[PDB]
RNA sequence: AAUUGGAUUCAACGCCGGGAACCUCACCGGGGGCGACGGCAGGAUGAAGGCCAGGCUGAAGGUCUUGCCGGACGCGCCGAGAGG
């Protein structure tokens, strides 16, 4: 038949479902918001190139 | 003349000190009176994180350091005597801020 | 698609337009004349008969 | 005081503002801030039923509406999640939620 | 925002461009990206064993790389430069990507291991390791460990001194993980 | 327009190609009409110079009145033997069972030659 | 009605969950709906997209009755995609 567009159109103003990462594309899995939105799992793989240091 | 503040921070130790030292050496001799390169704090940033992606058994937990250090420099020179001193190469990776007041 | 849509009437050496032309916007936009309720054509507007 | 409020009729004529001083903190808020674009199509179907154009049996997913004095009388069909469970609305139902009266679980014994 | 966040913003900027360019420039032979960041036009320095692939097959790839750089960033005039890596055999991440292609190709395990070991030891490697975790063409989870000379020590002045290159060499029956850990003289 | 049964004058295979190509420059420089319901208005007011009409329109509603009316307006008509052969010709790569060139633009040396040669023979 | 799933002795049970009112969300109930690229037959004799108004929908021209515009190309299957 005929119908108008959809790409989702519901409220998602805030919460976890609001967020997605810039590496594994998730809502519920982790989003470290410091201007580095990724999951905890990516974070570990990425950091030595970031310049974070393992040492306590 | 115009009292300028060079506020210079860097993410690593070796990169910040070489620029601070070089800035106090080249400026020393010309039409500049310069107050010494003062170290302010390290706003050490702690990210404290869960290693294991299972979150299972014992999970060993990474401590993260991001240390950002800030040297500050007052200087009495022109806006032209300022660019002459801002010629320098500068590590990647070194933020140099300039406020200008009389 | 949906044929047939030849709703413009024919004179002998002229044409005439069956449907109504809108009075909210200017000419160039025809009315789905329901008899009391006018739809719009360019975009889709709830208009009542004047 | 039998019948909740001053009298069933005088709270249909006080609607906007004057009801508020009587109501809970929670019912006030949702009237005062307003309700969603599905709550605007439910103000046509209570109005088709009291008078005029052929009345629909009013159905709703509204479980966040708090019962007003004008809506007392209609038989309201509140979707429990599977099916529509009826509620004949009374004047003792002024000041309670609409999602209270219809169920949120099937009602049986535990064991 | 502040001092703290911006540095992390920049470093996040490094990853999004280093992740894509690796995966593309496996034909070239990817080894790094020296990223010079300015308000005029972001100047990325792509590191390849070979510059003749990165340019492309007639200008296409260098323009393609100029064109996807405008989409990610807000510097719409990003330059491209190709610097050679001076020893690609001293670089492990090159040897990982180079080994991955050869296992993609189907050449046998210990053979595809021997050559690799031999080309980088000739180059000047105090010591070298290749590990290959994977199916190993059956259905048991066993790695094969190819070993010569010194290796990564203890602590962290371990991992800084050595090189380390990782690459998923795809197959059509499964997968094989390609780890190559090089120890340069130092 | 026309049918596959109306053959009143000849349309050579050399004069129908020049009229597929003097209608293609007509859309990419000037103005063109296309879709038969908008064309059934452009020959009749007097906005068309040379009509060109494809031979496959049926049902008849805009096909019984337009062979005797177009000889009374002083306008010549010319045949394409298909809707997909007048469509590609129209300017575009999609059908057009009728067209009305309002304004020759860069087709002007070719649309005065084909409109006297068809009017000479029979409109 | 569904109480999403996985985890299970140490080493599953403040575990994946570093954030479940909608969102999340994968479950249930109800209303509504996209299928690339090729082949095949169809085309502009006007939309594939939009839309009053009732009649229907918990709402959405969504659906029917009903009447119509802006400018111009897409079903049904058959290999075979994107998505999960």
């Amino acid at each position: 038949m005929a119908k108008a567009d959809y790409n989702k159109r519901k409220p998602r103003k805030f919460g976890k479902g609001a967020r997605r990462c810039i590496r594994c594309g998730q809502y519920g899995p982790i989003i470290r918001i410091q201007g580095l939105m990724l999951c905890r799992h990516c974070f570990r793989e990425v950091a030595p190139k970031l310049g974070f240091r393992k040492y306590e | 003349m115009q009292k300028a503040r060079i506020k210079i921070a860097s993410t690593n130790v070796r990169s910040l000190d070489e620029v601070a030292n070089q800035i106090k050496q080249i400026a020393e001799r010309t039409g500049v009176r310069m107050s010494g390169p003062i170290p302010l704090p390290t706003k050490r940033i702690r990210i404290t994180t869960r290693k294991s992606p299972d979150g299972e058994g014992s999970a060993t937990f990474d401590r993260w350091e991001l240390r950002v250090h800030k040297r500050l420099i007052d200087i009495e020179a022109d806006e032209r005597a300022m660019r002459q001193i801002m010629r320098i190469r500068v590590p990647e990776d070194v933020t140099i801020e300039i406020e200008l007041i009389s | 698609m949906g044929q047939k849509w030849k709703l413009y009437e024919i004179k002998d050496g002229k044409v005439i337009r069956k449907n109504k032309f809108c009075p909210r916007c200017g000419p160039g936009v025809f009315m789905a004349d329901h008899g009391d309720r006018w739809a719009c054509g360019k975009c889709g507007y709830t208009e009542w008969k004047k | 005081f039998r019948y909740r409020g001053y009298t069933l009729e005088q709270l249909m004529n006080m609607s906007l503002e004057e009801l508020a001083r009587l109501f809970p903190a929670r019912q006030r808020r949702s009237l005062k801030r307003g309700l969603t674009p599905e709550q605007k199509k439910l103000l046509r179907k209570i109005r088709l039923a009291k008078k005029g154009k052929y009345k629909k049996p009013i159905r709703t997913h509204c479980r966040d509406m708090i019962i007003l004095p004008e809506m007392v009388g209609l038989t309201i069909y509140v979707h429990n999640g599977k099916e529509f469970v009826p509620v004949e609305i009374k004047p003792e139902m002024i000041g309670h939620y609409l999602g209270e009266f219809a169920p949120t679980r099937k009602k049986v014994e535990h064991g | 925002m502040a001092i703290e966040r911006y540095f992390i913003r920049e470093a996040v900027r490094e990853m999004l461009i280093d992740e894509f360019l690796e995966k593309e420039l496996r034909r070239a032979g990817y080894g790094g990206l020296d990223i010079k960041k300015t308000p005029l036009g972001t100047k990325v320095i792509i590191f390849a064993a070979n510059p003749g692939y990165v340019i492309g097959r007639g200008g296409r790839r260098i323009r393609e790389l100029t064109r996807i750089l405008e989409k990610q960033f807000g510097l719409e005039n990003p330059q491209i430069e190709v610097e050679e890596i001076k020893n690609p055999y001293l670089n492990a991440k090159v040897q990982a990507v180079r080994l991955a292609q050869a296992l993609e190709r189907g050449i046998h395990f210990r053979r595809a291991a021997y050559a690799a070991l031999r080309a980088i030891m000739n180059n000047g490697a105090r010591g070298v390791e290749i590990r290959l975790s994977g199916k190993l063409t059956g259905e048991r989870a066993k790695s094969i460990r190819f070993y010569q000379g010194y290796l990564a020590k203890v602590g962290n002045p371990a991992e800084t001194l050595v090189s380390k290159g990782y690459a998923q060499a795809l197959l059509k029956l499964g997968v094989i993980g390609v780890k190559v850990a090089i120890m340069p003289p130092g | 327009m026309a049918k596959p049964s109306y053959v009143k004058f000849e349309v050579p295979k050399e004069l129908a190609e020049k009229a597929l190509q003097a209608v293609e420059i007509a859309r990419d420089t000037g103005k063109i009409r296309k879709g038969t319901n908008e064309t059934t208005k452009a020959v009749e007011r007097g906005q068309a110079k040379l009509v060109i009409i494809a031979e496959d329109v049926d049902p008849e509603e805009i096909v019984a009145h337009l062979p005797p009316l177009c000889e009374e307006k002083e306008i010549p008509y010319i045949y394409v033997p298909s809707k997909k052969e007048l469509g590609a010709a129209a300017g575009i790569e999609v059908a057009a069972a009728s067209v009305a060139i309002i304004e020759p633009g860069k087709a002007r040396d070719l649309v005065e030659e084909i409109a006297m040669k068809v009017k000479e023979l029979m409109k």
